[PDB]
RNA sequence: UAUCUGGUUGAUCCUGCCAGUAGUCAUAUGCUUGUCUCAAAGAUUAAGCCAUGCAUGUCUAAGUAUAAGCAAUUUAUACAGUGAAACUGCGAAUGGCUCAUUAAAUCAGUUAUCGUUUAUUUGAUAGUUCCUUUACUACAUGGUAUAACUGUGGUAAUUCUAGAGCUAAUACAUGCUUAAAAUCUCGACCCUUUGGAAGAGAUGUAUUUAUUAGAUAAAAAAUCAAUGUCUUCGGACUCUUUGAUGAUUCAUAAUAACUUUUCGAAUCGCAUGGCCUUGUGCUGGCGAUGGUUCAUUCAAAUUUCUGCCCUAUCAACUUUCGAUGGUAGGAUAGUGGCCUACCAUGGUUUCAACGGGUAACGGGGAAUAAGGGUUCGAUUCCGGAGAGGGAGCCUGAGAAACGGCUACC
RNA sequence: GGUCGGAUUUCCAACGGGGCCUUUCCUUCUGGCUAACCUUGAGCUUGGCGAACCAGGACUUUUACUUUGAAAAAAUUAGAGUGUUCAAAGCAGGCGUAUUGCUCGAAUAUAUUAGCAUGGAAUAAUAGAAUAGGACG
RNA sequence: ACCCACUCGGCACCUUACGAGAAAUCAAAGUCUUUGGGUUCUGGGGGGAGUAUGGUCGCAAGGCUGAAACUUAAAGGAAUUG
RNA sequence: AGAAUUUGGACAAACUUGGUCAUUUAGAGGAACUAAAAGUCGUAACAAGGUUUCCGUAGGUGAACCUGCGGAAGGAUCAUU
RNA sequence: UCUAAGGGUCGGGUACGAUCAACUU
RNA sequence: CUCUUAAGGUAGCCAAAUGCCUCGUCAUCUAAUUAGUGACGCGCAUGAAUGGAUUAACGAGAUUCCCACUGUCCCUAUCUA
């Protein structure tokens, strides 16, 4: 008898266990930022799958409906802001289809990199 | 109805506190209560000019309508100032997108000021339990 | 079962008083009153969750008994005690005065008035009928019975009362083109000049009400609160004045102002 | 006790419902009086929220009305002569609602001489005064003064024994009177 | 985030299932287990059984204190400091747990009470109670018992109690003190007729019954029954009073009565002030508690419409003894076959009645999902029901109460 | 682009709305505002037809369907803002001379079906005047 | 009674495939992922099994309705080469 | 004022004997199904399977099965102007 | 000791009244 | 496989009123059963109008068990004509 605390899950595996393609993808990714897990990457894939998600309901609406102009900037305006939607890019179309690092690229384990101080993405 | 020939009962049939002094004497020799029901339903000449009783009658009974109004076809007159009226509607199964027909049987009460056939449409009026099943009172007909 | 109800639990209090879900299983379950039980500021709410006068349901207390609170001219030292639409809540400290009205969003919010304003409430007038010995009587939306009221005076009018005495000083007929101020409802807490109603004979009448910036919308009579006539209301709306911008528009506004 | 409720017998499709809600106290009956005649002896009933409700037993008198005349008197209650519910009621002298008694109707008749003065059945200049007055009123209807030669007027209790510990009623007149005699003059 | 793969053949295209695959805020189990936040947890089988210890008591300035308790007011020789115990008043009907029963039942959304009860709040609301009401009276206030306590005992025991002796009340218990005015009843006497009178009673509220009012879309005339406020007895005639609902026999008022008769303060703390013909004389605040009625609030009970899983190897069911309805009455807080007496033969059903099963409390909701859907919901909220199985009942506003009682198993 | 990427007027266009006429009443009586007034006083005056606002009246062919609106507790689902150091979370928090204090929030979306009010009137039904008590009067 | 031409209705047949189907084949078995004219019945891997039991019909033989336990990775269709 | 006790009534626990329904469960004996085993007897089907095969029905035989009547091509014939 | 139901014969200008008598439940 | 008949007892049924052995064997009924019932069947010596197998209703027919009931009995006593 108290106040429930809402949880959620923030990754999901993918449908095929054992293929080629994915599992020399993922590493690819590993190694290029320094990550411990496929954990890690999946984490994106979730974000982005729901970021894209949003984008893909709110894009059949019509157009100057007051629910897509409100969420659809205000979903533009967190990506642009953490720096993954370039600012050129504005159109409610180019969030779809962004990558599946380019989130990660503003990782700050792989941030420290860009700005010298490390050499390595492990140190 | 049939003037439900008015004193059948054992006991005497009259208007509660509803007196005409016998030591004067006025046109309209017995003294009469009506009321109307409202909602734009009309009291019946049968029920101003009637004789009967029939305290559970909307216009000269203490009952009051109040609450759903409901119009449904008569099926069943067998009784006593009481008749069972058939609601037809559609049912929505939302799993077929389509419809599908439902009926529900309502025993209702009727006044002799009203006189319903098998087939008359009936509209009725929702009043206080009048019986174990009977919560509605025939408010008018518009069948011929 | 078996009687009436002592506790009310959290997340069954009414959504606007902003009670956190966690940091407590319970909330204050409002007295009997003058105002219904979901619609209530009741004070420890007010001193701990509006005001911020106290942190703990100890100091609200220790603040009611040594008499520095009183709703509408009276002391009311009881934790719970539930207030309603438009009541006055006179802290002696400080000298100054308050006023429960609905936010835009429809919660209550903290408006300070004057002290002269203080001196008076109005009331939505709710039966009239005889008393006994013949003596005519109305009923305002928080249960003051005044007694020999002005005979114009019919059912849905506002009057207003002197916060000292039952007399009633003025009061204002319902019709269309008056002020008023919308009680429940999904319009909750908005000003709306009343163009016509719909009587609909049979129950639940309709009115129809056009904002200052003629963005209709329609509620029901239980929900309608004359307030005075065009332009200048009978008492002191809060900041915004109940106007209901779009969604699209306030995020317009915050970023107007930071 | 005696239950009031409906979760017992059968619904209106006949189907028997099942046992559910162990019998609540709201929905309780209590024993019938079976009021008498004679020996005024009245049991209060402790009711929900108080409200206290006389069951009365063997009541002795009632407050009776005279419609046409508009007054009230107390009178003895002589017996039961017709219920239109049951005849045991009758046979045992119960006192119910709209029962058909019999009283005492001696004090109607000392009201009317101090009223009309003339006679039923069959000195100051102030008393002659009313009576001019009040002149050619007494002639109320035949089958009244009948009664009177034998000092029984019928009656019809219009109040209920076991709720409100009283037994009032009226005096039967005009059709109520004539329906009521072809009732009991048949045999 | 709309995806498939292996297996029948010598080989090939199909149907088709088996197996693989991913998720479960679905459990269990094995191996392993460094850190931080957060967190379910005897539901599943047994609503099976329970040792033990707790889980409901409570006081202010303001009901009652001679503790033969504690210190000390010193403002006090009656009390007014604190304060065990006990009576009194409230509470214990909330909360907490569980899911056994339950399939138009619960429950969800949506209506009604013009068909009822309502402790407590919140706002108003009793000049009318000395009874043959000019001694009957205490109205500067009227009686009784009892607890605590003292003392004597019973049994081994229980929150067991007896006999004897006091004393209290916001316990019980009777019981008045405040106008007037107006109106209806009888009515002495003058006696006139146009009739007036002296005098007395009744008239709060609550209960019960009967009766009356509770009207109202429009305007002018005829003369009768007699004048009807005042008359130039021509008649000017107007003032003539009426609220709410969609709707009432509504609110409310009036008349006649009935009641073994409710209420209308014999209560408590503080401050102590003004008036004089200075008497323990008269007025005088801030409160607390109580009290009849209405309204409000917290509710409760009943109730309208639609909606529930699998079953025909369940097709007819209900109606003796209640089934569907009428009448009348009882009972209820109220409507109602809720029950009784008489009467009628009615009522549901292939649009799935009735019966059976449920490893069924119902919903808000959860899992997986292109779309549709499929499965789940003992369990943090809401509403039900239960306290080992049944039944019954006291107290109270509220219980068919079980950390209440009684009986049976 | 007459302001320095922000809006307006007379606009060529498209898109959906309202009213009127073409045989086309798409009910109206007692009355108020008499209203939009033939109403004009000399260029701002004394006087038209009631719903454009109403109170009461007579009937009103009934459904399905669809738009909109109120309602559908909170939590939960989606979603806006924001330092839990990120995140699941939570509804906080932010800004000053920090010596006196100021202030934005705690929205919104979703919510089968049943019930209520409103516009539409295509689609699919229903009834009307035929051994005429048919309608206007 | 025949011949020619046309037309309605019928039992059929021949060729071809825009079309369908896994194919054999099909003017319907076509107008079905570019999936919706109306409607009734039936099937959900193979055995057990149309068996057991209960109903109901029959003079009977039997008809209609109709499981479960258990067992199994194939049964089956149409074509190709041997 | 008033305890024990007491008459009738409604509510009705519970027990005994019957009846019905449901679920488990014993049983001599009988008759099936499935699996396994290199068992015994035959060769009924698949080729015109050596009597074409199958369907309904009836009777019979150690067993596969045989025969009578009516039907079918899933026939071994798309065919005799 | 009561209650109720179950009948015959007579009277209507061109819905009832009176009298009578059975044991059946 | 063999001797053999006119044919070699089919469908049924059974220690049956028909089975010698025999108080057949198994199960049930009981504390205990040459009794009863249900099965089994190389049946001295069952069997089809010598009619076979069933069969509702019926029977002063034969037999077994159970309930009720009791002087049948334990175990006798008493009364009347
Ligand atoms: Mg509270």
């Amino acid at each position: 008898p108290r106040a429930p605390r809402t949880y959620s899950k923030t990754y999901s595996t993918p449908k095929r266990p054992y293929e080629s393609s994915r599992l020399d993808a993922e590493l690819k990714l590993a190694g290029e930022f320094g990550l411990k897990n496929k954990k890690e990457i999946y984490r994106i894939s979730f974000q982005l799958s729901k970021i894209r998600r949003a984008a893909r309901d709110l894009l059949t609406r019509d157009e100057k409906d007051p629910k897509r102009l409100f969420e659809g900037n205000a979903l533009i305006r967190r990506l642009v802001r953490v720096g993954v939607l370039s600012e050129d890019k504005k159109k409610l179309d180019y969030v779809l289809a962004l990558k599946v690092e380019d989130f990660l690229e503003r990782r700050l384990q792989t941030q420290v990199y860009k700005l010298g101080l490390a050499k390595s993405v492990h140190h | 109805s049939t003037e439900l020939t008015v004193q059948s009962e054992r006991a005497f049939q009259k208007q509660p506190h509803i007196f005409n002094n016998p030591k004067v004497k006025t046109s309209k020799r017995t003294k009469r209560w009506y009321k109307n029901a409202g909602l734009g339903f009309k009291t019946p000449k049968t029920a101003i000019e009637g004789s009967y009783i029939d305290k559970k009658c909307p216009f000269t009974g203490l009952v009051s309508i109040r609450g759903k109004i409901l119009t449904g076809t008569v099926v069943s007159t067998k009784m006593h100032r009481t008749i069972v009226i058939r609601r037809a509607y559609l049912h929505y199964i939302p799993k077929y997108n389509r419809y599908e027909k439902r009926h529900k049987n309502v025993p209702v009460h009727v006044s002799p000021a009203f006189r319903v056939q098998v087939g008359d449409i009936v509209t009725v009026g929702q009043c206080r339990p009048i019986s174990k099943t009977v919560r509605f009172n025939v408010v008018k007909v518009s069948a011929a | 079962a078996r009687g009436p109800k002592k506790h009310l639990k959290r997340l069954a209090a009414p959504h606007h008083w902003l009670l956190d879900k966690l940091s407590g299983c319970y909330a204050p379950r409002p007295s009997a009153g003058p105002h219904k039980l979901r619609e209530s500021l009741p004070l420890i709410v007010f001193l701990r969750n509006r005001l911020k006068y106290a942190l703990n349901g100890r100091e609200v207390k220790a603040i009611l008994m040594q008499r520095h609170v009183k709703v509408d001219g009276k002391v009311r030292t009881d934790t719970t005690y539930p207030a309603g639409f438009m009541d006055v809540i006179t802290l002696d400290a400080t000298n100054e005065n308050f006023r429960l009205v609905y936010d835009v969003k429809g919660r209550f919010a903290v408006h300070r008035i004057t002290d002269e304003e203080a001196s008076y409430k109005l009331g939505k007038v709710k039966k009239v009928q005889l008393g006994k010995k013949g003596v005519p009587y109305v009923v305002t939306h928080d249960g003051r019975t005044i007694r020999y009221p002005d005979p114009n005076i019919k059912v849905n009018d506002t009057v207003k009362i002197d916060l000292a005495s039952g007399k009633i000083t003025d009061f204002i007929k319902f019709d269309a083109g008056k002020l008023v101020y919308v009680t429940g409802g999904r319009n909750l807490g908005r000003i709306g000049t009343i163009v016509h109603k719909e009587r609909h004979d049979g129950g639940f009448d309709l009115v129809h009400i056009k904002d200052s910036l003629d963005n209709t919308f329609v509620t029901r009579l239980n929900n309608v609160f004359v307030i005075g006539e065009q332009g200048k209301p009978y008492i002191s709306l809060p900041k915004g004045k109940g106007i209901k911008l779009s969604i699209a528009e306030e995020r317009d506004r915050r970023r107007a102002q930071q | 006790g005696i239950s009031r409720d409906s979760r017992h017998k059968r619904s209106a499709t006949g189907a028997k419902r099942a046992q559910f809600r162990k019998k609540r106290k709201f929905e309780l009956g209590r024993q019938p009086a079976n009021t008498k005649i004679g020996a005024k002896r009245i049991h209060s009933v402790r009711t929900r929220g108080g409200n206290k409700k006389y069951r009365a037993l063997r009541i002795e008198t009632g407050n009776f009305s005279w419609a046409s005349e508009g007054i009230s008197k107390k009178t003895r209650i002589a017996g039961v002569v017709y219920h239109p519910s049951n005849n045991e009621l009758v046979r045992t002298n119960t006192l119910t609602k709209a029962a058909i008694v019999q009283i005492d109707a001696t004090p109607f008749r000392q009201w009317f001489e101090a009223h009309y003065g003339q006679t039923l059945g069959k000195k100051s200049k102030n008393a002659e005064r009313k009576w001019a007055a009040r002149a050619a009123s007494a002639k109320i209807e035949s089958s009244v003064e009948s009664q009177f030669s034998a000092g029984r007027l019928y009656a019809c209790i219009s109040s209920r024994p076991g709720q409100s510990g009283r037994c009032d009623g009226y005096i039967l007149e005009g059709e109520e009177l004539a329906f009521y005699l072809r009732r009991l003059t048949a045999k």
